RNA sequence: UCUGAGAGUUUGAUCCUGGCUCAGGAUUAACGCUGGCGGCAUGCCUAAUACAUGCAAGUCGAUCGAAAGUAGUAAUACUUUAGAGGCGAACGGGUGAGUAACACGUAUCCAAUCUACCUUAUAAUGGGGGAUAACUAGUUGAAAGACUAGCUAAUACCGCAUAAGAACUUUGGUUCGAAUCAAAGUUGAAAGGACCUGCAAGGGUUCGUUAUUUGAUGAGGGUGCGCCAUAUCAGCUAGUUGGUGGGGUAACGGCCUACCAAGGCAAUGACGUGUAGCUAUGCUGAGAAGUAGAAUAGCCACAAUGGGACUGAGACACGGCCCAUACUCCUACGGGAGGCAGCAGUAGGGAAUUUUUCACAAUGAGCGAAAGCUUGAUGGAGCAAUGCCGCGUGAACGAUGAAGGUCUUUAAGAUUGUAAAGUUCUUUUAUUUGGGAAGAAUGACUUUAGCAGGUAAUGGCUAGAGUUUGACUGUACCAUUUUGAAUAAGUGACGACUAACUAUGUGCCAGCAGUCGCGGUAAUACAUAGGUCGCAAGCGUUAUCCGGAUUUAUUGGGCGUAAAGCAAGCGCAGGCGGAUUGAAAAGUCUGGUGUUAAAGGCAGCUGCUUAACAGUUGUAUGCAUUGGAAAC
């Protein structure tokens, strides 16, 4: 939604920049200026509707993790990679939370090596080739029961708490909490916080930090102090409990097997059974 | 950038040190550090943030809080 | 490039051999006067000084102190 | 002409052909701001007769600016 | 900036209220303390001319409604003239619009009168001004459109507004003349300005 | 008078010498967190690194022949110019690489030089000749181009005549290396165009041109004076110093040359090295002065480097030539285009320096009697909170203060907090309606009125009427135009220095930080919540400069114990120097004149509603000259 400045049109030739000026209906040429169109975009003069398509293309995608080296040309990498997005809106590029980092795809291994080409080339930016990464999400398997104790004194004053946790894993139902303490060994003010204090640990993962997953936790005993033993104690208590019991249970992974259509004619069929 | 190498200081708790970054500097002075008047500057290309911070968003290069 | 610039350039070219015939000119009769240091010579030398200071070939100072150097001589005959 | 953007203000100067503009000027003749619709030069019409005898004729911009005060009523008279 | 927040704060912090009991009046409670969590019994020993100073400031530019940048462009401006500039600078802050609109009680506060002035409802000698910021001389008049007076607000704010005997005002008319310059007594005496001009070590 | 601020930091405690940091203004600033606008300025200091493309000097047919095409039977009318020739090109544009001295700043002397066109009027614009592009043909040729022979005109070139006037020489005369003037010897100027009138002859209006001749103007040359550091740089210099003769650039000058020589500069510091555009000016303080020499205005020079010459009036010439040098590009490989410190813009650098922008609307420039052509000079617009000014982001009423939070954390309560809940009002802005600028009043074009040597003619001068004159921009701005609190705030800090504090965590671990100095157990010094304070579409932050710092001190310090008397004597140059008498007036003080650019500062005033900004009046200081004074 924005009024380009066409400046001068030219025609590149066999060999020579042709400078014209008039385009009718039939010639293409291009426009120097416009240093941020997008592939797909459609020009219009008169108040025409725009013919911009968005259902004309499939998707390619195959994830490949670039690992980079210098920081400076990954910073450089990422301007190119946004210098290159719009020549192929289809070309895919992805930036994975847990490693930041470039992935791309592509079409094939002559697709790689003309976008490698095309980054080292113009940028002068050349990566080598490392490999992918996956989510790999995380569970674990039953124990037993888990103790917390948490005891200071610093401020002038303590802080202290215990608590009993006993940590479930699940494969389909994620975090949920039952309570279970009868006979005044926590007061009910408590209760909530400790609720908010196992799921919000239950984020991490003691291998390479994948979020634990479809867990059930549960209170079974506490003991706490006169005026003195605030919140925080139960809180960070429920944390520590729920890092030892993810810690020495070891752990279980889990990756996402995906289902594969593979659609051949009549010819490599037998050959594609033969193959898987 | 020139030959010449450089004592800094890298303030606030946590770190964004992998001994590997191009990074710019700051001066200030903090004579408890001997032979440190320099500094690097928290919240740029690198050293980008210090989490829990609500105050003092002129270093640490900290986004503004908001819910 | 300047049209101007080649234009004056050839334009000067012709100009620069017309000036140096004219220098040439000059130069053989001062000779000559040299050889026979007389009035008619010394004629044709101030009559060919004003010829190139008509058009503006010599500096009517650098040609007035010329034909001063060339009077002298003759006076001293 | 000089000052803000968007405020025209031309001081009027005895101008020789060969200077730059707002240059090292010869002298200054007056002022004038043409936004103003009223005669506001401060000119003395005796200097100016000087310049226009010893030559480097000024801007012809203020040549109409002297007819109405009369200026080549006299001059042309004073050149015979 | 221009705007203060709570206008109540800066009265019981600095214990100066624009209305005479108004912005420090019984509202809900009737004290002279400055307000915020530490309202208890403490020893003043810091008031001294630097504390002073920045009270006699903050409190003419917190009443005035000028920032502090346009503050010491008004005192610069009043540098330039000769005299007891004490006296004189204090005359030409008051000959300010929106002090003047304020004196007259065609707007209730100086900061109404901002808000009267930028939507552009006063009139200055054949010129409408839309700039808060106008120094008026003797004989200046000010007129409000017909326009802009048709409000139940405006009529019960001239009907109690601020007399002011050093400036000539037509009520049945909606009309105000600068007459000349405020004497002493007749300017407010809440605050010594020769505190803040000693403020200035820029020279 | 312009005009003056300090505190802390050594000790058990006290004082003194000194240092350090903070308290404030400014940027050719940037980073980090955010982010509304109007006005205005500013926006590569690094790589004078390399740089694709468009512009950045073009113009003249009333200069010329000819060439082509639209009409016309042809003739001729109509449109353009490829070339020659003419003007212009050396100025604008941009940088500070290099330059340490008449480069810069300033006054004279040029009896040492010139200046096309502008200003001064006068003699004249006489008669001939030859070629020459353009054009054609042939050759080398892929073209690019180059070579060869004919064809053609000129305000293009070349003889001759007239040359008052001019240059040169001689005789006389003026005056203190030169002046004015009488006679004589000698020398040399060109071209017509266009228009009108007239049967013609001829005459007239303007332009083009030569000669002569007034200023103004630019450039060049010499001059005293001041105009970086540096002695941990004592000799430097060979056309150098000077003379005779000659030649030479505008000139005088070893400027160059033939001959004769021996000095010249030089401890009042030359020479050497580093750095460097300078000045007016920007900032700082009251000032001594320091700071920076953004833009700007002038001066200075190169244009990738080292050189050279030509045209031209002026260039060794931003985008002229040639040569040598580093590279790109094309090449059919034979050879060629060459050089964005012009407007831009990009590769890279850095913190960063921008549209690959409009029109020449206006001024100017270049040119042409002209319609007028070009103009990335110039004036606007775009981006960026880089900076300054203004401006909103609501206002009135509404509580022993709603809710919740924070705190003493009692079953008082305070606190946020007229903030709010909520009711009215209100529109700069968000938003449609209408209206709509000043800026040509620049000029020219067409008509008329008067003017003049001339009037036989139109042109030359002044007036009046109509024609048009914008890139800007339906912009600014205005009018109950409509709806509407709705459309817009973050920032730093609270132990003290220096106004602004309590709670939780914290255990010398984290971390704070400009200093004193804080944190190994109730931390007002840290991290967070709340509260509070100060700024604000900006806040902090660093770099850097002036003040404080008089803390390199004529103004503005000392040398016995905090740093400091050469170990003493002799002593040059130089500095300082008794009085009386006389003179002079060099310093000194004063009167007058001219210069010391504009802009800027200071004071007064004017306008864009108003600050910012622009403009007007007065306004120092130094220089030289004239005249006074003799107290040193």
């Amino acid at each position: 939604n924005k009024k380009e400045r066409v400046s001068r049109l030219v025609k590149m030739h066999a060999q020579n920049r042709n400078e014209i000026e008039e385009i009718r209906a039939g010639d293409i040429c291009a426009i120097i200026g416009l240093k941020d169109t997008t592939t797909g975009e459609t020009l219009v003069d008169d108040k025409i509707d725009v013919q911009l398509e968005a259902m004309q293309f499939a998707q390619p995608v195959i994830s490949l993790a670039v690992e980079p080296k210098t920081k400076a040309d990954q910073e450089k990498m990422s301007i190119a990679l946004s210098k290159l997005a719009e020549e192929d809106p289809t070309f895919k590029t992805f930036t994975d939370p847990e490693t930041g980092q470039t992935i791309i795809a592509g079409m094939g291994e002559l697709h790689l090596d003309i976008l490698v080409d095309r980054m080292r080339r113009e940028f002068k930016v050349e990566v080598n080739v490392g490999a992918p990464q996956v989510s790999f999400r995380e569970t674990f398997n039953k124990e037993s029961e888990v103790e917390g104790k948490y005891i200071k004194q610093s401020g002038g004053r303590g802080q202290y708490g215990h608590v009993k946790i006993r940590f479930e894993p699940n494969k389909d139902k994620g975090f949920e909490f039952v309570d279970k303490i009868v006979g005044g060994r926590i007061p009910r003010e408590y209760i909530k916080p400790v609720q908010a204090g196992l799921e919000n640990a239950m984020a991490s993962g003691p291998l390479a930090g994948y979020p634990m997953i479809d867990i059930k936790a549960t209170l079974f005993d506490g003991s706490f102090h006169e005026v003195d033993s605030s919140e925080m104690a139960f809180k960070i208590a429920a944390s520590l409990a729920l890092k030892e019991a993810g810690k020495v249970c070891s752990p279980v992974l889990l990756e996402p097997i995906m289902a594969i259509e593979v659609t051949v004619p009549e010819q490599y069929f037998g050959d594609t059974m033969g193959d898987i | 950038t020139n030959g010449f190498e450089v004592l800094t200081y890298i303030p606030g708790e946590g770190h964004n040190l992998q001994e590997h970054s191009v990074t710019l500097l700051r001066g200030g002075r903090v004579k408890d550090l001997p032979g440190v008047r320099y500094h690097i500057v928290r919240g740029t290309l690198d050293t980008v943030g210090v989490e829990k911070r609500r105050q003092q968003r002129s270093a640490y290069g900290a986004k503004k809080p908001k819910a | 490039n300047i049209k101007s610039n080649e234009k004056r350039l050839r334009q000067n070219i012709k100009r620069n051999l017309n000036n140096k015939g004219q220098k040439t000119k000059l130069k053989t009769n001062v000779k000559n006067f040299h050889k026979e240091i007389n009035l008619d010579n010394l004629g044709n030398v101030y009559s060919q000084a004003d010829r190139l200071a008509r058009k503006g070939i010599i500096s009517t100072n650098r040609a007035r102190r010329l034909k001063s150097r060339n009077v002298a001589v003759l006076n001293k005959t | 002409r000089m000052g803000r953007v968007h405020y025209p203000t031309y001081r009027i100067v005895a101008v020789d052909s060969r200077v730059k503009r707002d240059g090292k000027y010869i002298a200054l003749i007056g002022h004038l701001n043409p936004a103003l619709k009223e005669n506001k030069c401060k000119i003395d019409e005796a200097v100016a007769l000087e310049w226009l005898n010893k030559g480097a004729k000024p801007t012809d911009t203020v040549r109409s600016l002297f007819s109405q005060t009369g200026l080549w009523k006299k001059f042309v008279e004073s050149k015979k | 900036m221009k705007y203060t927040g709570s206008i109540f704060k800066r009265s019981r912090r600095l214990g100066f209220s624009l209305l005479e009991n108004n912005k420090e009046f019984s509202k809900g409670k009737k004290r002279k303390t400055i307000p915020g969590q530490h309202g208890n019994r403490f020893r003043s020993s810091t008031m001294s001319g630097y504390a002073q100073q920045l009270q006699e400031k903050q409190r003419m530019q917190y009443m005035y409604g000028i920032t502090d940048k346009q503050f010491r462009r008004l005192f610069r401006l009043v540098l330039k003239q000769r005299g007891n500039l004490a006296v004189n600078l204090f005359r030409v802050l008051e000959s300010r619009l929106d002090n003047i609109v304020y004196r007259m009680g065609f707007a209730p506060t100086r900061r109404s009168a901002r808000q009267l002035v930028n939507h552009g409802h006063v009139l200055l000698n054949d010129r409408t001004v839309d700039t808060p910021s106008i120094i008026l001389n003797p004989g200046d008049k000010v007129r409000l459109k017909a326009k802009t007076i048709k409000i139940p607000i405006v009529k019960a704010a001239s009907e109690s507004g601020v007399v002011s005997p050093f400036v000539e005002t037509n009520n049945k008319t909606f009309e105000g003349t600068y007459v000349r310059f405020p004497e002493r007594s007749e300017l407010p005496a809440g605050i010594n300005e020769s505190y803040v001009v000693e403020w200035y070590k820029r020279l």
